[PDB]
Formats: C-alpha cells, structure tokens, sequence
C-alpha cells in the first residue's frame, strides 16, 4: 500500500533528536556531538547550524508559533534559539542530570522536560521560563514525555522503572500508573492522535512495542519485531500505521489494524535513535535519526 | 555485563 521514497539523507555524527517544522520544509536534528542543525529537505540545503554545547543534545523541538527551537542537553541545560536570527533566547539549568525528552504544549506557553533526575518539569515561557510544576513519582530515568493531543491538560511519561504515568497539569499525583510488563523499562511513549481509539504506545529494550488503552488501563497488544533495543514507536498522523526504530538498525512500518510489519527499511546508517512525523501529514513525511546521520522519507 | 547505563 506504501510507495516509500527517499526524500533526503544526510551523513553526520549521531542524531539523538529530530523534529519537523509544520509550515517550512525543514527538519531540526540534535546531535551527540553537541551540534544542532536545521535542514531544508526539499532543496537539500543546511539552513542553519549551531554548536550548542560539547555534550550530547538528546532533545529538540520546534516552537513554530514563536519562531524558536528548544533543545535539552547532557550538561543539564535547556536552551532556546530563534531560528530566523540564530539568537539565543534563554539558557537555564533545568535538571541536575541528563534531559531525555522535551514536549511543547500545542496552545499554552508550556514545555515539559523529562530527566534522569526521576522527574518531569513544566516550564512557562510567559512567566520568564519559570518552573511551574515538578512531577514526582517515577523511580528511574524518565525517557520520554508526550502531551495527549486530544487532551493536552494531560500528558504521559515513559520511564526505565517499567511504568508509564499519566499526569494532569496542576495535579501532584498521577492520574494512573501503567506497569508495562516491559521489564527492561520504557524508552518511548506516544499517543494515537485520532478520537476513535484511546490508545498509547510504548517501546522497550525488551524488544517489544505495546499498545495500551488509557481508559481501561489495559494492554491491547504486544508487538515484537526487532532484534535489539526499540528506540521509539509512534502512530502516524494520517496513515493507519505505526513506525518503530531500533538499535538493530531497522525502521519497521506496522499495520495499525493487524499489528503486522508491512515494511522493513534499512537506510544503512547503523543504529536508529529518534523519529518524527510531519504534523499535518504533508507528503506523509517521516524522518529518523541514526548513528551515522538522518533520513527523510515520503510515504504514498 | 551486569549494568549497561544509557549513555549512548
């Protein structure tokens, strides 16, 4: 069903974070070398690059409505840059340990960061980037945070403590805790974006991807299709598929109805670490970051 | 190995 085309591939140091701009044909990549890059994948031209730090930058997102990128790095800092001028906007110590993941609220001026310090923190850019809340309860590194796109007053965190917690902004205790049975912990969590299913998905070092119903708080399915740690698994915004990537070097595209792998892709950049999908499904674009660079693919 | 901390 899929006519997959290679749009652009770029060789670089290990890519740890990746994101699509919603209106410009750009991807942001954040590298293990401390560099962050903005690429136009249609013209294949580097728009901007910034040496942010000497430590890995694991997390990076566009905040398009503010013309910003926001990045989190192993030196404990969150930094924000204006992508039009290159100007640094803010630079602060966010956690006393590595930052694994950043999520940006779709309508409110809030950012979440998930950290090895066992917490998620909420920052408010309309209050001078003040720490508004710290979410405590996890017992190992918080690897991934994601707002519920259908209800962004709530969000999920995936953790190496083998749980996903779902939280409410303004509330100190989680709504609930899912014990994943993923005994090597959770590396990633993502929400299904459409109203027809109240589903989330987790990826683990235990080789599995699991689909969860957040209303019944039950596991719908366990999908095992990789030979090494699964770095991520996400629902596509417009196609009935799931995309996963692994330290086995593959991307897999799963049918989201049958839970079968429909395509296995080896882009030849060694281990896969991160994923993004174009937020409005433009050309059904997806992009993944690897040890040896990144690739942008269109799906037809 | 007993431990493989997530540093990569």
């Amino acid at each position: 069903k899929l006519d997959i085309k290679k749009t652009f591939s770029n060789r670089s140091d290990r890519v740890k974070g990746i994101d699509f701009h919603p209106t410009e044909p750009w991807v942001l990549t954040t590298l293990y070398s401390g560099r962050v890059e903005l690429w136009n994948y249609e013209t294949q031209v580097e728009v901007r690059s910034i040496q942010v730090t000497e430590t890995p930058v694991r997390a990076g997102k566009f905040i398009a409505r503010k013309n910003w990128i926001i990045v989190g790095s192993d030196d404990f800092r969150i930094r924000v840059f204006n992508y039009n001028t290159g100007e640094k906007v803010v630079d602060f110590e966010a956690h006393p340990d590595y930052i694994r993941s950043i999520a940006v609220h779709p309508t409110k001026p809030y950012v979440l960061s998930g950290s090895d310090d066992l917490t998620v923190k909420l920052w408010n850019w309309e209050n001078n980037w003040a720490l508004e809340q710290t979410f405590e309860g996890h017992e190992h590194f918080v690897m991934c945070v994601a707002f519920n796109p259908k209800d962004p007053s709530t969000f999920a965190s995936g953790c190496l403590d083998r749980t996903v917690k779902v939280w409410s902004l303004g509330q100190s205790t989680p709504n609930f805790t899912l014990t994943t049975g993923q005994e090597r912990g959770v590396n990633y969590v993502d929400y299904y974006p459409l109203p027809d299913k109240p589903y989330m998905i987790t990826a683990s070092d235990d080789l599995t991807i699991k689909i969860w119903d957040y209303q019944t708080k039950s596991c719908v399915a366990t999908l095992e299709g990789h030979m090494s740690n699964v770095s991520f698994a996400v629902f596509h915004p417009t196609l009935p598929i799931i995309i996963s990537g692994s330290e086995d070097g593959t991307l897999k595209i799963w049918n989201s109805s049958t839970y079968k792998v429909e395509k296995t892709l080896n882009v030849g950049l060694e281990r896969s670490w991160c994923i993004a999908t174009h937020p409005t499904g433009r050309k059904n674009y997806i992009a993944s970051g690897f040890d040896n660079g990144f690739t942008v693919l269109s799906l037809g | 190995c007993t431990f493989k901390t997530k540093t990569n």
